[PDB]
RNA sequence: UGUAAGUUAGCAAGAAAGAGUAGCUCUGGUGAUUAUCGAAUCAGAACUUUAAAGGUUAGGGG
RNA sequence: UUGAAAAAAU
RNA sequence: UAUCUGGUUGAUCCUGCCAGUAUUAUAUGCUGAUGUUAAAGAUUAAGCCAUGCAUGUGUAAGUAUACUGCGGACGGCUCAUUAUAACAGUAAUAGUUUCUUUGGACAAGGAUAGCUUUGUGAAUGAUAAAGAUAAUACUUGAGACAAUUCAUUCAAGUGAGUUAGGAUGCCACGACAAUUGUAGUAACCAAUGAGAAUUUCUGAUCUAUCAAUCAGUUGGUAGUAUCGAGGACUACCAAGAUUAUAACGGAUAACGAGGAAUUGGGGUUCGACAUCGGAGAGGGAGCUUUACAGAUGGCUACCACUUCUAAGGAAGGCAGCAGGCGCGUAAAUUACCCACUUUCGAAUUGAAGAGGUAGUGACGACACAUAUUGGAGGGCAAGUCUGGUGCCAGCAGCCGCGGUAAUUCCAGCUCCAAUAGUGUAUAUUAAAGUUGCUGUGAUUAAAACGCUCGUAGUUGAAUUAAUUACUUUGAAUAAAAUAAGGUGUUUAAAGCAUGAAUAUUCAAGCAUGGGACAAUGC
RNA sequence: ACCUUGUUCAGAACUUAAAGAGAAAUCUUGAGUUUAUGGACUUCAGGG
RNA sequence: AAAUGGAUUUAAAUCUCCUUAUUUAGAGGAAGGAGAAGUCGUAACAAGGUUUCCGUAGGUGAACCUGCGGAAGGAUCAU
């Protein structure tokens, strides 16, 4: 290669696209913006699979282009703009509203948002830096820079973002006492409450985090994302709500 | 390989080509059911073989194994309304 | 050299030991694309040069009848046995002749 | 051009590497530009990724400092007295880092070592000892 | 610096082949007596020119 | 004491 | 389907191999009713090419009584190179980093296009000069810091930082288009970036008729160079680096990985080619534009080729899609369209031999009308049928059948296996316990050094109430594929129309419960 | 000391075997403890 | 800022010495193998009519003969 690679071939597209393998030869490539290639899911797929209101992929650039589509505070007109975490997604040309969420079937799910939940979206700190001129502030999850935030936080806690306003409500600290939800490999797809973390000074930090119904699973410090403080959930959690059922009763359960 | 479809065989040639001991039994099956050729004897054995190698491989383990409580439970059930 | 740590000297020996079979070894020398006039080749073209038949061994008789051709990308000459009952009058000189093996494996 | 890869040299054992492509353009390479004493000449060279280089050839003028008194005030350059990286380059009058310098003390009472890349950064600028 | 075939293993061999050599100003190494004193010899560095064994003596090679 | 040979295949 | 059979002899028991056997992938003879799917110039030549197409782009938002901006650094083709090189898993960038995208003077100075004005050549995407003419082309201008370089200081999250930041003295670039509709710009910080590029550990075929190899070679100092670390280069210093645990060298008909053929367990063979990484555009070499090219459907010089010509000159790189010659045993149409998937653009529209359809197509795969191939002595199913030939023609993969009464030849009649299939030649695997760790033999079949000493290597008696190996778990771990969970494409091959947790990771690496067996010496 | 006899260690051998092995001859101070296949190491052989 | 002179860098292409692979060399020379009835001998298998074979040395148309030492796979497990 010389430069930067343009075309996606269909397999080498992430597994959690739902994409198939004899569609066609290319898949829709993530623009550069807000979240990861293989953490994203592209505005493309996501109005003609998941919504199914396109036949093929033509049709979706006589939707975006109409500013039709708002995602956060704003509104956007790229046909595949990069789509990730668990921020807002507004079609008010339709008067329904999703969320894309991770499900425990390591897939991306939609849960719709009504339009009182719709106005603010969490993010989380990846990072505390002192800027130039002493003036520090903290990168999220969105790549979202922000002015001044409160001093008491830090480059692993969670803030709760407003998007009109765009400042701070409310913080949950990442302490022993709260309950997170996966965004991981294996583990993705789990909620549970954060039981013990131990510091490897090597590499890793790894924590233990006990589901609601006792089960425990293990997983990197990476993966972590607190989604509240005290089991309490700040935000409409997927329809199987997290958790990961032993597969006793998918197996039985699909036959009937 | 060459093609993204893929694609399977179904049939396998005995491996002795002259036997006067399966000569005379696949004419036993052939003129029973009606069949045309030799070629339905050869599917249905390899069909036999198909689940006969699942059923022992999972067979070996404890009973308490949970890839056996798992394939086996689909293995019996796909096998019984069948 | 059944020990656990010796997994040199048995890898070694297997390495030599291999050498000495008279199937595998013409595998690995460089003797097929020089010395086989066939080469890699199932069939081989040639021309015609001679007509010739050669007796048969010592419990059968008869004259087997053959013909010599030089192939085309090699020029080397070869026997080759013409296949029926009184079919040397159809072959002819100067002809294009397809040369392939014999049942015996090379 | 120079290339500063390490396709062309030997192992740590002796052998010899063997090759496998041609030149990379990611393993760029300019000539060196001994900064010599003369007027103030300074080109500029287009680098990888657009970034402007100047590239200084003479100059005569650089910003001193001296810490014991906290005062950065110019000054012209004589001449090199030595180099601690050849011996030659005293000779040629170049502007090297590490290299002792000797000056006029007009402007610092009214022996330098320079401490730049003059023929990266464009400028020279040095301290006393 | 390098040097083949052959060979009686000694030789072939100065094999073949290639680089250097001036002038001036310097530096270092090689000793005796307890700092002085004495020898032509080797090595290295700048600078200059008309780029240096060739006035005489002075192997052509395979 | 001396004492050699017995055409190819059925 | 954890399988054998004929062949040394009058006969028997063995070693032993030849042939038989079944399957994959190449070619070919004969035959060839359909429907669905599908390989297809690689092996020998990364040989040479006539021709045609394959990269272009205009919204109301740059300039309008072509300039400017972006892209052609993607896509696509081939496998020549390449033996710790590349590649795969993994770890670092506290040693570097863009492009695109997402978060932070009521108006200046100019001449160069379009169109001409007069043309020159046989042409080359050929080129001359005279007149103006606009900028989101170029300078300015000002409406107000930021960030780099150097010498010095206050010094914290961090596994770890005289570090992010702050304060000095000081140099340098120096901004927020003089910006368009009736969005556009300069920089600076961060993410996209698990990205690109370097780099840590582990892992590769045969060969000793390759045993010693290296002199920028091994490291240090200081500079230079590069976006960036470093002998990458330079000047000085010391002689150091690898090596029987296979260094250095040699061959490949060697691009590597995911994987494929075949397997009772163990294994063997293949992999250019779906996808990822690498390299190349007849051969090296040198550069331009740009954010990324050592770009070749960009340029130049040389070596070897090709095309037109007015004999003065001009360009070209089909290892892109079709197609032509040669090469060969060996491989398709000089078709149509951007409708599906995707990419580029001045951005809803314009472009794509990427992509899709059609065409040839017994490489192969699935369901299926009612017709051939080979044989009829044994292995192996089938004739104790009739004419000729008389060790001659001949058949025979092997054992053999034929010297005038042929179970085998040339023929006439019949049935044996398979069926859109079937013989043939080569190669892979199983049989082969004929390569042997699981798994061989060494008195006589082939094979124990003439014997002893001995370094590397392997293997090393019992006993105890800090690493590494071993063992159990996790984490992360490309897809395709392997076996499948579910799903009546009418079944099936197919396909994913809820996406099985899908299990996969051999070799390495990270954290962890145990120390019986183990290696390291106080 | 020599000659007869008992126990025991080392050494060159021998007789029998209805047992073990082998294809058999034969071997038993192994050529036994081997399809019920693994005590440790070195060398050699792959039809003529 | 165009021609052009000069000095560096990377250096294509070419001439001379220096290894791996493929070939031409005539009949040439010396080997080996295969093909029913072709010559000369009796060497081997019985005590093969001189027991055979191994190492070494010499000789000779040919097998082979002879000298020194060894072996029984000898024709003696034995006085
Ligand atoms: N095979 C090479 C050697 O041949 C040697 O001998 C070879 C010849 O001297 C021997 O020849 C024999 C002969 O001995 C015997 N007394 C007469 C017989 N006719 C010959 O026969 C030979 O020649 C005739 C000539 O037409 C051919 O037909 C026949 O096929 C061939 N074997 O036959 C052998 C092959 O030609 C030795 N046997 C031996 O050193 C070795 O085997």
């Amino acid at each position: 290669a010389r430069g930067p690679r343009h075309h996606l071939k269909r397999l080498n597209a992430p597994h959690h696209w739902m994409l198939s393998k004899l569609g066609g030869t290319f898949a829709p490539k993530p623009s550069h913006g807000p979240h990861g290639m293989k953490e994203c899911l592209p505005l493309i797929l996501i109005l003609r699979n998941r919504l199914n209101y396109a036949l093929n992929g033509r049709e979706v650039t006589m939707i975006v282009k109409n500013r039709t589509i708002k995602i956060d505070g704003k509104i956007r007109t790229d046909t595949r703009y990069p789509v990730g975490f668990m921020d807002v997604l507004s079609i008010p040309r339709t008067k329904e509203n999703f969320r894309l969420m991770y499900n425990t079937k390591r897939r991306f799910c939609l849960v719709p948002l009504t339009a009182e939940q719709a106005k603010f979206k969490l993010c989380k700190i990846e990072k505390r830096v002192l800027g130039t001129g002493a003036i520090p502030y903290i990168v999220t999850h969105d790549g979202r820079t922000i002015r001044y935030p409160h001093p008491e936080l830090q480059a692993n806690d969670t803030i709760k973002l407003n998007l009109e306003t765009g400042k701070i409500v409310d913080f949950v600290k990442f302490d022993i006492g709260n309950t997170a939800m996966m965004i991981g490999g294996n583990g993705m797809g789990r909620v549970g409450v954060i039981v013990k973390r131990e510091v490897h000074p090597g590499s890793f930090e790894i924590v233990h985090i006990k589901d609601a119904k006792g089960n425990t699973f293990t997983t990197r410090l990476n993966n972590v994302f607190v989604i509240g403080k005290g089991t309490e959930t700040l935000v409409n959690l997927p329809l199987d709500k997290g958790i990961k059922k032993p597969l006793l009763q998918q197996v039985n359960e699909t036959i009937k | 390989g060459r093609c993204l479809r893929n694609h399977s065989i179904t049939y396998k040639t005995p491996k002795v080509p002259y036997e006067r001991e399966r000569f005379d039994a696949e004419l036993k099956l052939v003129g029973q059911f009606g069949l045309k050729n030799k070629k339905e004897i050869q599917r249905v054995h390899y069909m036999l073989g198909h689940m006969r190698t699942i059923a022992k491989v999972m067979l070996m383990k404890d009973a308490k194994d949970p890839k056996r409580l798992l394939e086996g439970a689909a293995l019996l059930r796909r096998l019984h309304n069948l | 050299a059944r020990g656990l740590h010796a997994a040199r000297k048995m890898l070694a020996q297997r390495r030599a030991n291999k050498w000495a079979d008279k199937e595998w070894k013409k595998g690995k020398l460089v003797t097929r694309y020089k010395c086989n006039p066939l080469g890699t080749a199932s069939h081989a073209k040639g021309l015609v040069q001679e007509k010739l038949g050669i007796e048969t061994k010592q419990p059968n008789s008869g004259i087997r009848k053959c013909v010599r051709v030089r192939l085309l990308k090699n020029g080397k000459k070869i026997t080759a046995f013409v296949p029926r009952d009184g079919s040397l009058n159809y072959v002819n000189e100067n002809d294009e002749v397809l040369i392939s093996g014999f049942g015996r494996r090379g | 051009g120079i290339t500063r890869d390490s396709r062309h040299k030997r192992r740590a054992t002796g052998g010899k590497k063997n090759s496998m492509q041609k030149k990379k353009k990611n393993t760029m390479g300019r000539q060196p530009a001994n900064t010599r004493l003369g007027a103030i000449r300074v080109h500029d060279v287009r680098c990888r990724y657009g970034i402007i280089k100047r590239r200084a050839l003479r100059l005569e003028n650089g910003n001193f400092s001296w810490a014991s008194q906290s005062i950065t005030k110019g000054t012209k350059i004589l001449n090199v007295v030595y180099n601690a990286s050849d011996n030659d380059f005293v000779r040629t009058n170049t502007l090297v880092k590490g290299a002792i310098i000797e000056i006029d003390p007009a402007p610092f009472r009214l022996l330098a070592c320079i401490s730049s890349r003059p023929g990266q950064t464009g400028s020279v600028e040095g301290y006393i000892l």
